[PDB]
């Protein structure tokens, strides 16, 4: 033929049939053992994802949310994902003592359901109502966008004590219970609106720490609804929404490192 | 720890680097020994 | 075009000296008249020789940026500025990817450039060589009148003048001559001076006395001749324009480069499209369908495989420099390794070019001298009174001095003013006797008839150095039966005795068997004349004979040749050995150059030539059946009347091959036809009658110390201190370089598979990209590549010696067996250890195995700053890219650890490691660096930004070690079975 002869080109099937088919078999077993050194609950590294990413719903091009107020289909974009989220936080989802429970209506500090064992059932989480999320199809003018705190397993938020001078200085500050998150633009030309639970422009304590998919499914993470009603039109405003605590940090490189980069412009 | 289990979330990049650094060094030098055996 | 000038030349040297003036338009005496000189000078043009149209240096670089790898690498960097044009113009990318990666692959290219240009070096100034063998002036005879000229202003037809310590001009037809001897070692590589006369003496030009030749020069007395020739008109004119214009061609380590560059560059094109389509079927965007043809065209070329193979090339040559053979071409390093035959020039090559004492006949025997160099024999004879009597006729019956200031050299290579023979005894009595300076001191010279054309003999009377006589001694030598027919006694162990035709007889059996040895044979008697009849004062006439010259006592016999170098017989046996045939090729008589033959091992014993068989059987020469015959000597005079086919069958009918007074041109012929048959060609010389030979041999060899200019420059190697020895040497690092560029280069290639199948993989499991291309250059430009070099420091396995040359047709540098093993054995298992640490890097960050299937589509939007892990915990874009870059961090120290492996499989073809050890100290060496490399490319501050390489953890860097070890055993039990059967089937399916 090509190579050989027939005999030839039998012989050289069964070897790689055999020789493919045992180190197929070997990686097979490499995996194996890999999988039986870690845990279902808990992952063995977490310093990759350890300060937390905050993530908004409005599925931004690049960064940014540019529309116009006078026309339909130029927000029913962003208007697709915000539902996709909020979807999840309805209350015919949240239904019976199994496996959610009615925790404070104020931000609250944590709540230890032991240890990531299975030794219980599915760890209760708290119920979360969307109707928490005042004012906010959504805002066709002037965006109600909904941030999110990345979910981390065993992660406790600590949000900052009132020792020395702050952002948004000492207002409203529930130092014990509230992980708060302040948007700015200099370039103030906007109107900051905060909506969530209790009121608070924050994130209820009461949600932490997370279990886990395997031992917490059906989990609500607390959202933070953030409205701007600015009065002007026809220009790129960047606002960042930053997030402060005591595992809370930021990074040059990535951008999303507890904090929004939102470049939004009602072009109408 | 409890709520005080901040260490869950870190790793010593800083001594990893200053020890991955010393083998590779210390791995050049014993090449260097090796290979000057005769030129 | 060349194939003029590969034929014999025609002349007029058989007209008379009035006829060849009307040919020229020539005067016998006044010469030319300078306005016919002008006006010849415009017609012909210059006696002058022009360098032929070379290649400049620009198209010899860019030629190479063309070949293969570099054109893929060249599609490659195009497509990375086609892909950076597209996104510069649809979504602002203020990334540097593309544009940088395009640089730097463009830069590969280049470089890469660099090392095949540097292999691919052919310094030839052949010409320019030539052109120093005329010189600046000339003597003509214009207007009556001699005058010296610019020697370019010569031309065909003027009266020129020459005289001893001149270059002939150009070629003249003698006219007049007084004395004149001239040295055509440029013709016939021998440089004993040829008389010149105007009478015509041979048919033959070339032997003919009245034609004297450009490149030549008078040695001795004057002559007067008419140019016929000029220029590239001339006879060696012809062989400068022939040596200088021959073809180069490409030599075997280059074929053999070329063409595994096909089968890769064969495989990339494959996979590379075979996978582009494939992508687009699965609705790729052209965006990135391009993007990941890049990284096939990176993985699927060996980027620095080239450069190894240069640099293993140039380490091999450097060796080779410390043993004095050096190396004007790099890939030279090799075909000597390759050669299947070697076709020898004889004088300064196989022989010292020194004509030295060989045997002695005094006593009734034959005695053997030491004629090598060195003097690595034994002594023949110290005792006898005998010998010491022929001792001093050897050094009393010779006018041969040494040069002054030599007293540091050592005898036999220092310079003599005076003929070969003489300078031969010379050498002899000294070494053997002491100073002959002192003999001639004690015994003084008062009368001498110096050696004559019609005597046949030289005569000396000198003063007995003895105090008890102080009388008159009388020393005489010359042809063997003239002396004979002047002598009455013989001096037998000390005391003289009658001359009965016994010892004649037994003189006329040594005398023949001399003489059959192609030694040259001299006789040498004395004669104490007696006391009463020579008074001290007695004066000797040496015009008249004055003196008695008959009834002499005959002393000795002593016979001498140019003999070969010491180390040549036994270099000879080795080059045999190894199954290489050795043809002799030479300018000189054919009774010398069979005896030499016989001598260093060119004919065995007991093989004959036709004429052999004849002359023992006294029958005719058409009798003999040829096929009977294995050695055979041509003389050029028949190879001349032979066609090619016919010189074919000479060369395949003959295993011991003698072809002597060959031309310039018929050494050219003869390496042609050795080449024709399919065979590499070596060939070894030092004369400038080598150098066509020399240009066309697939290698050739010249002389260092011995050598001419011409041969020097015609040759890709010298062997700087003249030893034979190192052909055997040459050979031997030949095949050992072959053997070793097989494991550099499966080593090299078996980390393309990893590369390779993570690109694949991220296709068709829409997995999140397992290695980068960056990633890539990092291993086959920087961690591979000391490791694939040491390999060239790899002692032999078995008597490489011992086995035939490789057939070129079938035993190639790459085969099918290489790829097997490299791509579909030990490649794809380290494949699975990178995409074992891969999945470790990922499963231990939250991603485990299962949910990675169908998720890059999630992973790569820039815009989901919330990916769900495993575990349910959310990721922005830039966390799970250092997660991601981490593993391309640990795949590519999963490659490091398992190419250590593939390093010490690929130190032995056959043998274990066991057998072979780990005596390779660069080898170990670049274990240490590579690992070195590989550490500080990791945990380095700043290497994850200019590569995105990551700091690993610990027990990273263990994952691949049970697939570094599998290799080792696999490979070890692999070759434990072609070991334990030399049958086939693992052999002739993995066996490199
Ligand atoms: C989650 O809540 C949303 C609230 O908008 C539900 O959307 C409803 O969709 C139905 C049918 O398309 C409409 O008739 C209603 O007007 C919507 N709102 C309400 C309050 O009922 C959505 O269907 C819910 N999703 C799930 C899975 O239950
Ligand atoms: C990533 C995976 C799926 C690709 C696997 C590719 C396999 C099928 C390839 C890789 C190397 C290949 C072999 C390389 C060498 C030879 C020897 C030659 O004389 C005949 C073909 C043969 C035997 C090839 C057959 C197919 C082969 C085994
Ligand atoms: C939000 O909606 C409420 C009614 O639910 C209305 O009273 C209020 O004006 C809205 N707020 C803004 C800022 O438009
Ligand atoms: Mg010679
Ligand atoms: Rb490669
Ligand atoms: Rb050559
Ligand atoms: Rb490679």
């Amino acid at each position: 033929f090509l190579g050989r002869t027939g005999s030839s080109w039998f012989k050289i099937f069964l070897f790689y049939l055999i020789f493919y088919g045992c180190l197929a078999g070997i990686f097979i077993g490499t995996i194996q053992v890999l999988l039986l050194t870690l845990s279902d609950f808990e992952p063995k590294y977490q310093d990759r994802v350890a300060p937390p990413g905050l993530s908004h719903a409005p599925y931004a091009i690049k960064t940014e949310i540019s529309f116009s107020i006078s026309n339909p289909k130029s927000y029913e974009s962003f208007v697709k994902s915000m539902h996709k989220l909020m979807d999840l936080y309805n209350e015919s989802s949240q239904a019976g003592n199994s496996p959610f429970e009615d925790c404070s209506d104020t931000p609250a500090d944590y709540i230890k359901r032991g240890d990531l064992d299975d030794s219980q059932g599915q760890k209760k989480a708290c119920r979360f109502s969307r109707m928490w999320l005042k004012n906010c199809g959504y805002a066709e003018g002037k965006p109600c966008v909904v941030a999110k705190l990345n979910r981390i397993i065993g992660f406790y938020p600590k949000p900052l004590k009132n020792t020395t001078d702050l952002p948004e200085e000492l207002q409203a500050n529930y130092n014990q219970y509230v992980l708060p998150l302040r948007c700015a633009a200099r370039e103030k030309i906007g109107s900051i609106e905060y909506f969530g639970l209790g009121g608070y422009a924050g994130f209820p304590l009461q949600y932490y720490p997370y279990y886990g998919k395997r031992l917490q499914k059906k989990y609500l993470q607390p959202l933070l609804a953030i409205q701007f009603t600015n009065l002007t039109q026809n220009m790129e405003l960047r606002i960042e929404c930053k997030v402060y605590g005591e595992n809370i940090d930021y990074s040059e490189k990535d951008r999303f490192r507890g904090r929004f980069e939102v470049k939004i412009e009602v072009k109408s | 720890e409890g709520p005080d289990n901040d260490e869950r979330f870190t790793y010593d990049y800083y001594r990893l680097r200053v020890v991955g650094l010393i083998v590779a060094a210390v791995l050049c030098v014993i090449g260097i020994i090796i290979l000057l055996a005769g030129k | 075009l060349d194939e003029l000038k590969k034929e014999v030349s025609m002349d007029d040297h058989k007209l008379s000296l009035d006829e060849l003036h009307n040919k020229y338009g020539t005067d016998l005496t006044r010469g030319l008249t300078n306005a016919r000189a002008k006006e010849i000078l415009a017609r012909d043009g210059p006696n002058s020789l022009t360098p032929p149209p070379t290649t400049p240096e620009w198209i010899k670089f860019c030629r190479q940026l063309f070949g293969g790898f570099s054109i893929l690498l060249w599609i490659g960097a195009i497509l990375c500025f086609l892909a950076y044009g597209i996104q510069a113009a649809t979504e602002d990318e203020p990334a540097n990817d593309n544009l940088y990666l395009g640089v730097v692959l463009s830069t590969v290219v280049i470089v890469t450039g660099c090392f095949s240009y540097y292999q691919e070096a052919k310094s030839s100034r052949i010409m320019d060589s030539f052109k120093n063998m005329v010189p600046q002036q000339a003597l003509v005879i214009r207007d009556g009148e001699k005058s010296t000229i610019n020697a370019e202003f010569v031309v065909a037809g003027d009266l020129v003048e020459v005289k001893g310590g001149d270059r002939i001009p150009a070629d003249l037809r003698i006219i007049s001559a007084h004395g004149c001897k001239v040295d055509n070692s440029s013709l016939t590589g021998e440089s004993e001076p040829q008389t010149r006369s105007p009478e015509f003496s041979s048919e033959n030009p070339l032997e003919t006395r009245n034609i004297a030749f450009f490149s030549t020069n008078c040695v001795e007395g004057t002559a007067r001749g008419v140019v016929v020739y000029t220029g590239d008109r001339t006879v060696m004119g012809r062989i400068a324009t022939l040596a200088s214009g021959l073809e180069v061609g490409r030599t075997p380590i280059a074929i053999e480069i070329e063409h595994f560059i096909h089968i890769i560059t064969g495989v990339a094109v494959f996979l590379g499209v075979s996978f582009f389509i494939l992508s687009l079927i699965l609705g790729y965007s052209w965006l990135e369908a391009v993007i990941f043809l890049i990284g096939i065209i990176v993985a699927n070329v060996p980027e620095g495989l080239l450069a190894t193979v240069t640099v293993c090339l140039t380490l091999t040559a450097k060796r080779m420099a410390r043993k004095n053979c050096l190396v004007k071409n790099l890939e030279a390093v090799e075909t000597l390794g390759s050669t299947s035959t070697i076709c020898s020039d004889k004088t300064g090559t196989l022989t010292q070019n020194r004509m030295t004492v060989a045997h002695m006949w005094f006593d009734n025997q034959i005695h053997e001298a030491d004629t090598t160099e060195n003097q690595s024999g034994a002594a023949f004879d110290k005792t006898s009174a005998t010998w010491s009597a022929l001792s001093r006729i050897a050094a009393l019956c010779n006018r041969a001095v040494f040069q002054a200031g030599q007293d540091n050299v050592p005898i036999l290579k220092r310079s003599v003013a005076g003929d070969a023979s003489e300078s031969a005894l010379l050498k002899c009595i000294e070494l053997c006797c002491g100073s002959v300076q002192g003999m001639r001191d004690r015994n003084p010279k008062i009368v001498e008839i110096p050696f004559n054309s019609t005597n046949k003999y030289q005569l000396s009377i000198h003063e007995n150095e003895k105090s008890s006589e102080s009388r008159y001694l009388l020393v005489m030598k010359g042809a063997p039966e003239r002396i004979l027919d002047r002598c009455s006694t013989i001096l037998l162990n000390g005391a003289e005795e009658p001359l009965k035709e016994d010892m004649k007889e037994a003189f006329q059996n040594a005398y023949l068997e001399l003489g059959g040895l192609g030694e040259r044979v001299l006789g040498f008697c004395h004669f104490a004349l007696p006391e009463d009849k020579y008074n001290e004062g007695y004066p000797f006439d040496a015009d008249e004979p004055n003196f008695p010259t008959t009834d002499l006592c005959f002393v000795g016999l002593m016979a001498m040749i140019d003999p070969p170098r010491a180390a040549v017989p036994d270099a000879v046996g080795k080059c045999r050995s190894a199954g290489i045939k050795v043809i002799m090729v030479t300018g000189d008589h054919p009774i010398t150059a069979k005896a030499i033959a016989k001598g260093v091992g060119i004919i065995s014993e007991g093989n004959e030539t036709i004429e052999d068989i004849a002359a023992r059987l006294n029958i005719p020469i058409g009798q003999v059946n040829p096929r009977d015959a294995k050695a055979c000597v041509v003389h050029g005079s028949d190879l001349k009347d032979l066609s090619t086919e016919v010189l074919d069958d000479i060369l395949h009918y003959h295993t011991e091959i003698v072809f002597a007074r060959t031309s310039p041109q018929q050494k050219l012929i003869i390496v042609e036809g050795c080449q024709r048959q399919g065979a590499i060609v070596a060939v070894t010389g030092d004369g400038v009658n080598d150098s066509p030979a020399l240009k066309k041999a697939d290698i050739g060899v010249a002389m260092g110390i011995s050598g001419s200019d011409v041969s020097k420059q015609a040759a890709d190697m010298i062997l700087l201190d003249d030893n034979f020895a190192s052909i055997v040497t040459g050979v031997e690092e030949g095949r050992l370089i072959f053997d070793n560029l097989k494991k550099s280069i499966a080593y090299t290639l078996t980390s393309n598979i990893p590369e390779i199948t993570p690109f694949l993989v991220f296709i068709i499991g829409n997995v999140p990209l397992p290695l980068g291309t960056v990633t890539i250059l990092c291993i086959d430009l920087g961690t591979d590549m000391v490791p694939a070099i040491s390999l060239a420091y790899e002692q032999a396995e078995s008597d490489i010696m011992k086995r035939q040359p490789r057939n070129p047709k079938t035993d190639k540098l790459v085969n099918e067996r290489l790829i097997s093993m490299a791509y579909g054995q030990i490649g794809m298992i380290q494949a699975l250890g990178g995409f074992f640490s891969y999945f470790v890097i990922l499963a231990e960050n939250g991603f485990l195995p299962m949910d990675l299937i169908g998720k890059r589509v999630r992973w790569d939007d820039r815009w989901i700053s919330d990916v769900e892990d495993s575990f349910g915990q959310q990721w922005t874009y830039e966390q799970r890219k250092i997660v991601e870059f981490t593993c391309h961090t640990s795949f590519f120290i999963s490659i490091v650890v398992v190419q250590w492996a593939d390093l010490i499989i690929c130190k032995t073809r056959r043998n274990s490691i066991f057998q072979q050890g780990m005596k390779n100290k660069i080898l170990i060496f670049g274990l240490f660096e590579e690992t070195a490399l590989a550490a500080f490319l990791s945990y380095c501050p700043g290497t994850d930004v200019a590569l995105r390489m990551y700091p690993l953890k610990p027990s990273w860097w263990f994952c691949a070690f049970p697939y570094s070890l599998i290799i080792f055993l696999y490979d070890e039990m692999r070759r434990f079975i072609i070991r334990r059967s030399p049958g086939g089937w693992v052999e002739q399916e993995t066996y490199y």
